[PDB]
């Protein structure tokens, strides 16, 4: 499998050697020849396993495996900053918010777990939830989902993060097993998981994949211009918040 | 927040398509999903340009 992403802006290098470090654990990036030239370094990213990357120039990556796929998306959730979308929104729209307002209303939605998941997920759940603020009608909320979605897929690394510490830094499928109502951990793993903890990555985690299945499953010859509605995605957002505040109770 | 065109190959050469309007960052994200639940080899395009490409055949 491959992959390219091409990045406008970015770094100035603050952000590049500032995101270089979090790759720093653990893989290996050296310089590499520059040909043809509107591009100042070309760098290689390694991994035991066999990985490659690339750069540069406003950036661009190029890469064997998904794995540094992953690192590089969640830095720049990373880089994500709550206040900073404020302006922007407004911009886009007439509305004006205080974005300290939202904490009340994401506080309002996570009220045992605020203080105990990573910020990077709070920063996710937060952008869903703009849909409550602004009153104008819209014609996909889709959007919304997405970021629901995001937030429980970090939910379920940060416990997988603790309960097993792996060098691997796999893929969430990679724990779980099917059957045919909740799913279940993979029998591998059963022995360190193997909890309420089991329970609760279950209960999420099967939400996650069917309506990650739900809203990505395409059926082939078709071109879908279908778009969510706001119920349709309140179900969702609602939804999620209730798993991970609840999640963060059971597991006290 | 963009009106984003994905545009899909199947391993077998079929092909799928949609229109969304979303948050720009979330793009990648959503371009990896594609691929990864239809195993298929996604391209997003803005304003008619592509920034962001996944395969998963």
């Amino acid at each position: 499998k491959n992959f390219e992403y091409t990045i406008p802006k970015f770094s100035d290098d603050d952000r590049a050697n500032l995101f270089e470090f979090l790759s720093e654990e653990g893989i290996t990036i050296t310089e590499d020849n520059n040909n043809d030239p509107n591009c100042k370094h070309q760098y290689i990213m390694t991994t035991s396993n066999g990985d490659r990357v690339r750069a540069k120039i406003s950036i661009q990556f190029q890469g064997k495996y998904l794995q540094i796929a992953s690192l590089i998306n969640d830095f720049m959730c990373s880089i994500l900053n709550m206040k900073e979308i404020v302006e922007q929104k407004n911009k886009e729209f007439n509305v004006d918010i205080k974005k300290e307002t939202i904490e009340s209303e994401l506080h309002s939605k996570l009220p045992k777990s605020i203080d105990k998941i990573h910020e990077d997920i709070k920063k996710q759940l937060s952008c869903s939830l703009i849909m409550k603020k602004i009153d104008v009608e819209m014609e996909d909320y889709s959007t919304y989902c997405f970021s629901a979605l995001r937030a429980i897929e970090g939910f379920i690394y940060q416990i997988l993060n603790d309960v097993c510490n792996p060098s691997s830094s796999k893929n969430l499928g990679e724990y779980f097993t099917e059957n045919k109502p909740k799913y279940i951990i993979r029998e591998i793993h059963q022995e360190t998981i193997n909890g309420e903890i089991a329970e609760v990555l279950c209960e999420c985690y099967t939400y996650w994949h069917e309506n990650r299945h739900g809203l990505f499953h395409m059926k082939p010859g078709i071109a879908d211009t279908k778009t969510i509605n706001k119920l349709e995605s309140i179900a969702i957002i609602d939804t999620v918040c209730q798993l991970i505040d609840g999640g963060v109770a059971r597991l006290k | 927040l963009v009106k984003v065109v994905f545009m899909g190959w199947f391993k077998n050469e079929s092909m799928f398509t949609k229109e969304i309007t979303m948050m720009k960052d979330d793009v990648q994200w959503a371009t990896t999903q594609y691929a990864e639940v239809n195993k298929a080899l996604v391209k997003a395009f803005i304003d008619d340009k592509k920034v962001c490409e996944v395969d998963c055949r």
